[PDB]
RNA sequence: GCUCGCUUCG
């Protein structure tokens, strides 16, 4: 199996196929962010802090570029680890404090990291 | 001359390769009279010195050949109803090199320190096609024990001297004729003067052991004189031939090859003092004083 | 030895001291053999150091041109007279009766 | 040796019997030859084979106050009473030279 | 490369922000999934989280042994004790799953969900990874030793009543030095016991066929309009790089950035000190654009004098009043009157005699050689020529400081012409 | 003197005995101060390094310390209270003779050119050697006596040093501890550190096809046993586990237990364990043993000699090693007294004060600098050799000396291993200043332009890793190990984790190095035969300055040299402005330096800054060396380390046991820059004379030479020799005294 | 090991026709070439090596060895078996040395030390064993050789 | 070859049932029957024919 | 004066 390239990963996903897919992508530690109304000090902004809706843009160049445009700044998408095993992501819920619910969402199989665009980080200022 | 040799390299002997000793460890080596020697050579004449095919016959004959060497494919066949190797012998390259090897020579070759493999379980189906059906030993073995033949199957000897590691066919381009000898890097002159093409009559080897254990005292003797004649040769000094002479004389006196170590000198000295002197000095004179041996001022 | 080095640090000493100059022997570098040579012929000396001498001995001229130059000999601290030793009977050892 | 600074011992012995055995077996002169295999070690050295290889040059053509003086030059110690023996020269008619 | 397609929108929910897991088999292919094994039960903790499934495995299937079934429920548990047993008929039939914590936080992973033009994102409360739990043979040896000690106690056939009666051996409950405290408190055994002291909580397995599963599937997604302006996540380049990098907290030692971050008149008065001989647009060029030209002639004219167009460093500042000539140990203030006299005679004439200076200011021929070297490079036949040429641009351009200067060094004049008598 | 004694303070700031409780010793500050001489009378006085020559004593500070402890349950506090006396070395910080004005050490009886950097005993001038040794916490796979490739790990901590080896003796791989009585099994240890499924461990090692076969025979031995679970190989390792002799206290059953804590604190001490969690260190020995089959095939066995895995230790980290054990020591004397006099003398409550003997820390560095001997028994480490006298034969000999490096292999015997020129030396030592002798290529010459880097914090390498995409290793398991594609990243031995597109990362890690945002010493190195990205921090390792290249330009230009000149920048500009960046051994094995500027290509990454900075100090004497023989420049620099000359502007007043001066002595001709550097014209060490290369009256046969009677006559080649005579006049413990 | 055998040939050729231009465009009375002719000291080779083109730079009777990884020094390309980057020496000793010409002889004269290192220890034990052992035996009258004993 | 169970991941050995060679392992009652020839070849390295130096 | 270590020397 040749290794693949996200932009023509995307690319299959959407033209060549019209269904669905799970993906597991790993963000940085620090997302380009304030916590809003967090009770603070530049500490770590992830998910967690963030609202829902649009917070971000996906956008694939020319020559197998893959950036995430997530405010002004715009990070580098590339391919994880091809992990061949298998992954079920599940959802355990806890409704309640006796007895709770796991909901099999689906299957994990193409990982994802993105990463800093340090050089325009740096050129940049 | 062991100061004034410089322990230099690339001295093949015009074959380019073989890496041997020579020098200073050559002569401590030498001088020493270990029964195992780094490297030993061996030069064996041809009955046909002019044919390459009778040469590599001879060759394949004296040098040690592994079963995987020859085989192209062992394979751990399970079928429904029984298990056991298959080895396929590569017919093509046995007459490429031109060895006297078959499927019953093969068969032959096992049952032989193998865990004791009975001749029933080797058998031959095809010319080239050896089936190994190995049986449960109740000695902590189960058929699961056939891994264990994968890992020692290929390393079997089939044909050669087992003592023979390798063998070079080398060739001597003098004018009037090229003729063809055997280099053996082998520890086994009896073997290799007892194989079938080869002049034993004019055969020798540098591991003066095996030549007294072979051929007697006084070959063991001439090999001595002319290993340390040509290791001296080989640096361009040159020491006059009675010093050899009186040194593997002295060498072997006693009926047998004593080495200059402390041990060959206790066995050929008898003076206390001066083994006390050389080495092992408490030893030396605690043992004099148990046996009482009075030692003369000679 | 193949000290090649020395006889440029001759000539370029003996370049310096004519014109008056401090050449540099650098690691791979440093004065050029052409540069002393033409200071050497700019001064009325020989391009080659290679000079005239007359034999203070015979007094004749001598077949072969002799090499002079400035040479920055260095003297080391092993002497003669701090090496050399005589022993007569002289003191013993208690232990060993030796000298 | 190699006149490097190289420190050598000097013994004196101190019997008229171990003198006599150390002049006559560790003579110089009885020991010109090794005994490995025979051959002289003590022999011409450096500045001694190029002098002479010089000397014995073709090229060479030496006058009688030359070679009297290349000749007298050895006339010292036990030397001192033999007689010179001047050869004849070889050239003599154009000049008197000695090769 | 321009980002001609494929310009997908990041959407971010919140729904199962604490109740997504995720769990990889590190020893099960992709191929194969437990979508037709029917599960039991699941144990778990909120609390250091380790879940433990228990599964089913059919029998009738011929990848099955009966016989090493009944031989390992035989060994397992007793005879017909059941009790307390790890499968509830005599063959193996319940399967046990450990999971093992791969990192504490997980608020960097996310998982992402793709949909027909956009991305939903959604936080993973945790990550563990599911092995097949050896357990039932730690049962079966724990069981093996209770039957080798009745078969101990079994030696006879009728055993007495046996005089065992328990002797208080109540142990000291002895001060632990705080070395053997620590060391208790590290054990596997401590953590272990801390790890059980939290109580199991049961779940019921849904798999990916039942309706649940579609149902909840939808939970990842939120809703939203297409376009929408985040109001965070507005940082600029240089605030992010601050914030994924923060801090840990010869005269020339300090560098030009720790020059640059110091007030324009140290920058001024070290450029000064190190440089000692530089023109206006130079120093214009090397502080900086942004800075008024006004506010730096104000720094430079009270640490430097005006010589031939050029600025020179004063005397004082290359020279502290604690200072001393580290040539001849004369006071600082020699010095100083010295590079004045050099100076003062650089501006009457362009070319400076050495023998005179050394005539005139009495001193020895380093610290005049090293008043030289600062201001000034030797010309043969000429003597010593100021290195820098006449610059008359900033001459023209402040007339005023022109006259200034030119007014202070009447002053320094007459003060030389005072003390060296000339 | 400044950080490191801190930290050491820090770490034993509390001492206190297990008898009568609540009481306590607390460390507050320590200072080291001024060096003073305790002649006077219970006074302080300043004293100069030569005055300490003069006398006969040593050159030190008293290093002081503030506490606060209780006596009666009482707080009782001290702000000055000496406890030892650290010598100080010359030209510190602390030193005298820093700042001064070569006026002011004419004032001090100091030479202005002096070196300094040598510690003052009792009067005699002792250099600690630079020490080397091969580096910690890394994986060396080599072949035994028998041929056998097999792996050793020297896994050393603040606390522990353990070597665990690897063998393949029998085909299958026995992993050997200094803690265990017979060498098992791998697959038994893979299974008590809590991976037990056999298909995780074959991935763990590798998916390729030789590699299962070469693993095949260890699977079979392990299946052969009835290990199959964690508690099961925990009991077969316990049983293979010796007490320390009758270790005190009651075991109560710590077989198991003590297996565990020896898999996960003794075994591979630098990996660490969060909680009793050994995923790390199963990946860590799967990359072992991946590496030990690949060694297997190809003979890719890994060399001593590479100079990439070696680490200097100055006299900082020795003396920090020392003052370490040395507080330990009294911190555990002090415990002692009190546990001994507390409890049973009398209502006079016992204070440390009255016990806190001020010899023990002063005597203990005297004697490690003096006698050269160095024994930590808390480190076990007995070194012999450590302090050399510093030799005053000239100034070159002692310039010379001060930049030596010793070899750990402490030549005893005929190695002839490292005593070899390996190429990678090149632009760190000198390769032709060598000992002539038994010492020769054991005892080396740091380079002209070198450096020895310090440690770093490491967190900000951490953190830059993490954020650079490199995933974590226990959320994957080790088949993504054997990928073409997929990169190990390691930390100073640490596993950090995986990577893909390593050019991405090591060209990212550059950048940021060269920004400024990371330390410009931590070293990033690629091994494409491994596929491991090394990033190394600690300290000890050899690092040269070179000029970037970008695009077959350098970064340096005609404008820079001239604000460099003329002053505007120092070489802290050009470190900062990315024009020239340290680059280390490991790092520099996978750039490409051009020598010259016609020498770059396209594929040139770094520029040589000069080529003549290979050589060392001695060997910068030689003019032109490149047209000499090797051997004639190694005997030249072993006798310019015996060349007669003058010491320094203060050789009048030194006295010493053996000096040698020149009558007139005068600055060669031909001169080097290297001398211009070192300032060698100032104090010379040799005379020119008109040398006549000819034959004359056969006196001159072997290396002799003819010297004129009317030169020696008129002050050529005229030498001086000066002694030492000394005497004591002691008063004896009677009240009778030498007269 | 063909390809090196015939890169050290070609080198050797390289050198060897360079010392036979210089040796036949050498005039006589030449000092280093009268001092070869006669043997007293030096010789052909050292006159070639000083003259025209030092040899092939040979460690332990082979080229220069990859001290770094693929390749001997990092001035040179990787897995570059180029003459330059393996032990040549083009320049000769009268127009000095590269840096990395004079490394390998550095490396070349070190091994040469060391060499003799050993071998100074292993001979002068080698030789005590000898005497030892050997220090019995003489010649009688009767024309045998006879032990002690 | 090295084949593993699917359901503990133990090495599997081959023995003989009761009626046909399977696969299986030590610590699960898990087999499997061996339907048609399942082979594994190495191919060794052949010894390559020596020629004659001089 | 004994011992050991370093250092040089050929
Ligand atoms: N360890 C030693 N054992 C015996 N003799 C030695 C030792 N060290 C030096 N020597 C004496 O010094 C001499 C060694 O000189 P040698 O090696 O022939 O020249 P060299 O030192 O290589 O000089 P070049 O470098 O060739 O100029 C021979 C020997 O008598
Ligand atoms: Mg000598
Ligand atoms: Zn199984």
């Amino acid at each position: 199996l040749p290794k693949d390239v996200s932009v023509a990963e995307l690319l299959r996903e959407l033209s060549l196929t019209k269904e669905e897919e799970l993906l597991f992508l790993q963000l940085p530690d620090t997302l380009p962010g304030q916590p809003p109304t967090q009770d603070i000090a530049e500490n770590a902004c992830t998910l967690a802090d963030l609202t829902e809706g649009q917070v971000g843009k996906l956008l694939i160049r020319k020559s197998g570029r893959v950036q995430l445009l997530l405010g002004k700044v715009t990070l580098d998408v590339t391919m994880g680890t091809a992990c061949s095993f298998l992954q079920e992501l599940v959802s355990v819920g806890l409704g309640d404090s006796r007895t709770g619910e796991m909901t099999v969402l689906g299957h994990v199989k193409h990982k994802l990291v993105c990463s800093p665009d340090f050089e325009s980080l740096l050129d940049h200022k | 001359p062991g100061t004034q040799m410089t322990l230099k390299t690339f001295h093949f002997a015009g074959v380019a390769s073989m890496n041997i000793t020579l020098g200073v460890p050559r002569i401590k080596e030498i001088i020493n009279a270990s029964k195992a020697i780094s490297t030993p050579i061996i030069t064996a004449q041809l009955d046909k010195d002019d044919d390459a095919d009778y040469a590599r016959l001879v060759k394949g004959r004296i040098e040690k050949t592994l079963l995987g060497e020859i085989s192209e494919y062992i394979e751990e066949v399970f079928l429904p109803d029984d298990c056991f190797i298959l080895v396929k012998l590569s017919l093509e390259r046995i007459r490429l090199l031109r060895l006297e090897v078959n499927a019953e020579t093969v068969r032959y070759s096992i049952c032989t320190s193998k865990l004791r493999v009975k001749p029933g379980d080797v058998a031959v189906h095809g010319e080239a096609v050896v089936c190994v059906t190995p049986r449960e030993n109740s000695k902590s073995s189960m058929y699961y024990v056939l891994q264990f033949l994968k890992e020692d199957l290929p390393k079997v000897v089939v044909q050669g001297i087992p003592e023979v590691s390798r063998a070079v066919i080398h060739i001597d381009e003098q004018s009037g004729k090229e003729k063809y000898k055997l280099l053996v890097e082998g520890d086994n002159l009896r073997a290799v003067m007892a194989t079938h093409g080869v002049k034993g009559t004019r055969t020798t080897s540098n591991n003066t052991y095996e030549v007294e254990k072979t051929l007697g005292i006084e070959a063991a003797r001439t090999t001595i004189i002319n290993e340390i004649q040509y290791t001296m040769v080989n640096h361009g000094m040159s020491i006059d031939r009675r010093h050899v002479m009186l040194l593997s004389d002295l060498m072997t006196y006693k009926g047998e090859v004593l080495g200059i170590t402390r041990f060959g000198l206790a066995k050929m000295k008898e003076s206390v003092l001066m083994l006390a002197s050389f080495e092992k000095t408490a030893d030396h004179l605690f043992d004099a004083a148990y046996f009482g041996q009075k030692d003369s001022v000679c | 030895r193949m000290t090649v080095g020395k006889l440029i640090e001759l000539l370029a000493g003996k370049a310096g001291v004519l014109d008056g100059r401090f050449h540099y022997g650098t690691a791979f570098g440093g004065s050029k053999v052409k540069d002393v040579c033409e200071d050497l012929v700019r001064h009325g000396y020989n391009y080659l150091g290679k000079d005239y001498v007359t034999s203070g001995i015979t007094g004749e001229p001598l077949e072969a041109y002799i090499y002079f130059g400035p040479v920055y000999y260095q003297k080391l601290k092993h002497m003669v007279l701090d090496k050399m030793h005589a022993r007569a009977r002289g003191p013993r050892a208690v232990l060993t009766r030796q000298p | 040796a190699d006149f490097d600074g190289d420190e050598m011992n000097l013994h004196l012995p101190q019997t008229e019997e171990a003198k006599a055995e150390a002049l006559v077996l560790m003579g110089t002169k009885a020991n010109l030859v090794t005994p490995r295999n025979g051959e002289p070690l003590i022999a011409a050295i450096q500045d001694f084979l190029t002098g002479a290889y010089l000397l014995t040059l073709k090229d060479t053509f030496f006058d009688r106050a030359k070679a009297c003086q290349i000749i007298a030059s050895i006339l010292v110690g036990k030397d001192e009473k033999i007689k010179v023996r001047l050869p004849p020269p070889t050239i003599l008619k154009p000049v008197t030279l000695w090769t | 490369d321009d980002p001609v397609v494929q310009e997908i929108d990041v959407y971010l929910a919140k729904s199962l922000a604490e109740k997504l897991y995720l769990f990889q088999y590190p020893v099960r292919p992709a191929s194969m999934t437990y979508d037709d094994i029917p599960h039991l039960s699941a144990k778990i903790k909120p609390k250091q989280q380790k879940v433990e499934l228990e599964m089913a495995i059919d029998t009738l299937n011929p990848n099955y042994c009966r016989s090493k079934g009944e031989q390992i429920a035989l060994n397992v548990d007793g005879a017909c004790a059941d009790e307390t047993s790890t499968y509830s008929s005599k063959l193996m039939d319940k399967q046990t799953f450990c999971s093992s914590q791969t990192t504490s936080n997980t608020s960097r992973y996310a998982a992402a969900l793709y949909r027909q033009g956009e991305l939903h994102l959604t936080p993973l409360h945790g990550i563990l990874q599911l092995r097949p739990s050896f357990s039932y043979l730690d049962k079966a040896d724990a069981k093996h030793r209770e039957r080798e000690a009745a078969n101990e106690a079994g030696d006879s056939s009728q055993d007495e009543a046996e005089d065992d009666v328990k002797q208080i051996t109540v142990r000291f409950s002895r001060p632990e030095s705080e070395q053997a405290r620590q060391r208790r408190v590290q054990s596997y055994e401590f953590l272990q016991k801390k790890h059980a002291e939290e109580p199991w909580v049961h779940l019921h397995y849904y798999g990916l066929r039942d309706s649940r599963s579609e149902h909840e599937r939808q939970y990842l997604l939120c809703p939203g309009s297409s376009g929408v302006e985040n109001t965070e996540l507005v940082k600029s380049p240089s605030e992010y790089l601050m914030m994924l990098m923060p801090p840990s907290q010869p005269s020339n030692v300090l560098s030009m950035a720790q020059l640059r971050t110091l007030p324009l008149a140290d920058q001024i008065k070290i450029l000064m000190k190190n440089v000692k001989v530089m023109p206006f647009a130079n120093l214009m060029s090397l502080l900086g654009p942004s800075i008024d030209s006004v506010a730096v002639l104000r720094g430079i004219q009270k640490v430097a004098m005006l010589v031939q167009g050029n600025w020179v460093v004063k005397s004082d500042i290359l020279y502290p009043k604690d200072s001393s000539s580290p040539h001849s140990g004369v006071p600082a203030e020699v010095l100083c009157r010295g590079r004045d006299f050099v100076m003062w005679k650089f501006t009457q004439s362009r070319w400076v005699v050495r023998k005179e200076v050394a005539t005139v200011t009495k001193l020895c021929a380093e610290d005049v050689k090293d008043f030289l070297e600062h201001m000034a490079v030797v010309r043969i036949n000429k003597g010593w020529e100021f290195i820098l040429p006449y610059d008359g641009e900033f001459i023209k351009k402040h007339p005023d400081v022109v006259q200034r200067q030119h007014m202070l060094w009447t002053g320094i004049q007459a003060k030389l012409e005072k003390v060296y008598n000339l | 003197i400044n950080v490191e004694i801190k930290k050491i303070m820090k770490a034993n700031e509390k001492v206190t005995s297990d008898a009568d409780p609540m009481w306590y010793l607390k460390y507050l500050n320590i200072y080291v101060g001024l060096p003073d001489v305790e002649e006077s009378f219970n006074v302080t006085r300043p004293v100069s390094p030569h005055e300490c020559r003069l006398r006969d004593m040593t050159y030190s500070a008293p290093i002081t310390v503030d506490i606060e402890y209780t006596r009666g349950s009482q707080r009782i506090i001290r702000n000055a209270l000496p406890i030892g006396r650290m010598p100080i070395m010359l030209r510190s910080s602390n030193c005298v003779l820093t700042g001064k004005t070569p006026a002011e050490f004419a004032k001090l009886n100091e030479c202005p050119l002096d070196p300094g950097g040598y510690f003052i005993v009792k009067g005699v001038e002792k250099v600690i050697l630079i020490q080397e040794q091969l580096s910690k916490n890394r994986i060396i796979v080599e072949a035994d006596r028998k041929g056998a490739v097999g792996a050793s790990v020297t896994s050393s901590t603040h606390e522990k040093k353990s070597r665990t080896n690897m063998a393949v003796k029998q085909g299958r791989f026995y992993l050997r501890h200094n803690t265990l009585s017979e060498d098992i099994p791998i697959v038994i240890i893979f299974k008590a550190m809590g991976v037990e499924s056999d298909q995780e461990i074959v991935q763990m090692i590798g998916t390729e096809e030789h590699v299962m076969a070469a693993f095949g025979p260890s699977l079979e031995e392990c299946q052969k046993a009835q290990i199959f679970t964690q508690m099961q190989a925990l009991k077969y390792i316990g049983n293979k586990v010796r007490r320390q002799r009758m270790w005190g206290g009651g075991p109560k059953k710590t077989k198991i237990e003590e297996a565990r804590e020896l898999l996960a604190s003794t075994i591979l001490t630098h990996v660490p364990v969060k909680e009793f969690n050994f995923r790390a260190k199963c990946i860590y020995t799967a990359v072992m043993v991946r590496r030990v089959i690949l060694a297997q095939g190809d003979n890719k066995v890994d060399d001593r000699d590479y100079y990439g895995n070696k680490r200097l230790e100055l006299a900082g980290q020795l003396l920090s090693l020392l003052f370490e054990d040395l507080f330990k020591k009294f911190n555990s004397e002090m415990k002692k007294i009190a546990d001994q006099v507390i409890p049973k003398q009398r209502a006079a409550q016992f204070d440390v004060v009255k016990h806190m003997r001020q010899d023990q820390i002063t005597n203990g560095m005297v004697n490690a600098i003096s006698t050269g001997n160095w024994s930590l028994k808390r480190f076990k480490m007995d070194r012999q050799g450590v302090t050399q006298v510093l030799s005053r034969l000239s100034y070159i000999s002692a310039l010379g000396m001060m930049t030596r490096i010793s070899s750990q292999f402490e030549k005893t015997r005929k190695v002839s291993g490292p005593r070899s020129l390996q190429p990678s030396q090149w632009g760190m030592l000198c390769p032709s200043d060598t000992p002539e002798g038994e010492a020769c290529g054991l005892v080396k010459n740091l380079a002209l332009m070198t450096h020895i880097t310090t440690d770093m914090e490491d967190g900000p390498i951490v953190k830059l890793a993490s954020n650079l995409g490199v995933e974590d290793v226990n959320l994957l398991c080790g088949e993504e190990l054997s990928y073409p594609n997929v990169f190990l990243v390691f930390l100073n031995g640490n596993i950090l984790g995986v990577i893909r597109d390593h050019k991405k990362l090591v060209n990212t890690f550059r950048l940021m190095r060269r920004a400024g945002y990371i330390n410009e010493f931590v070293s990033i190195s690629t091994n494409l035969t491994d596929r491991c990205v090394y990033i190394s921090s600690d300290g000890g390792r050899l690092c040269r300055p070179y000029i970037i290249v970008k695009k077959q330009k350098p970064a340096v230009t005609n404008k820079h040299m001239e604000e460099l000149a003329q002053g505007y920048r120092n070489f802290e500009d050009f470190l900062h402005e990315s024009l020239v960046e340290y680059l280390d051994v490991n790092e520099e094995n996978d750039c490409n330096i051009a020598l010259y500027e016609h020498t770059i290509n396209k594929d040139t990454t770094h520029l040589e800054i000069e080529p003549f900075t290979l050589l060392g100090v001695c060997a910068g004497l030689i003019p032109y060396p490149h047209h000499n023989q090797s051997p004639r420049n190694t005997y030249q620099c072993a006798m310019g380390k015996q060349a007669m000359g003058t010491i320094g502007y203060n050789q009048r007043n030194r006295i010493d046991t053996l000096m040698y001066l020149l009558a007139y002595p005068q600055k060669p001709m031909v001169k080097t820059k290297t001398i211009e550097l070192i300032e060698f014209e100032k104090l010379p060490a040799g005379q020119n004379a008109t040398v006549a290369v000819m034959s004359y009256s056969g006196y001159d046969i072997e290396d002799a030479l003819v010297l004129n009677k009317a030169s020696l006559d008129r002050g050529f080649g005229r030498c001086l020799v000066y002694k030492n005579a000394k005497c004591t006049l002691k008063r004896y413990t009677n009240q009778t005294f030498d007269k | 090991e063909t390809l090196e055998a015939l890169i050290l040939k070609e080198l050797s050729v390289i050198r060897d026709h360079a010392g036979s231009a210089c040796l036949r465009e050498l005039d006589k009375s030449n000092s280093p070439l009268t001092m070869a002719l006669c043997g007293s000291k030096g010789s052909f080779i050292n006159i070639s090596q000083m003259i025209a083109c030092v040899g092939q730079q040979a460690i332990s009777g082979s080229r220069v060895p990859d001290g770094f990884e693929n390749r001997s020094l990092p001035h040179f390309e990787k897995h570059s078996k180029l003459p330059a980057a393996k032990g040549f020496v083009a320049n000769s000793f009268y127009s000095g040395l590269t840096p990395t010409e004079f490394f390998f002889h550095t490396m070349a004269g070190r091994e040469g030390l060391v060499d003799t290192a050993v071998k100074t220890a292993e001979t002068g034990y080698m030789q005590r064993r000898l005497v030892k052992s050997l220090e019995d035996l003489c010649s009688q009258y009767d024309l045998t050789v006879r032990s002690s004993t | 070859m090295l084949l593993f169970c699917p359901g503990c991941g133990n090495g599997l050995i081959v023995e003989e049932g009761q009626r046909c060679h399977r696969f299986a392992c030590n610590t699960c009652p898990y087999v499997h029957n061996i339907t048609r020839k399942v082979t594994n070849r190495k191919y060794p390295k052949l010894k390559e024919v020596d020629d004659v130096l001089g």
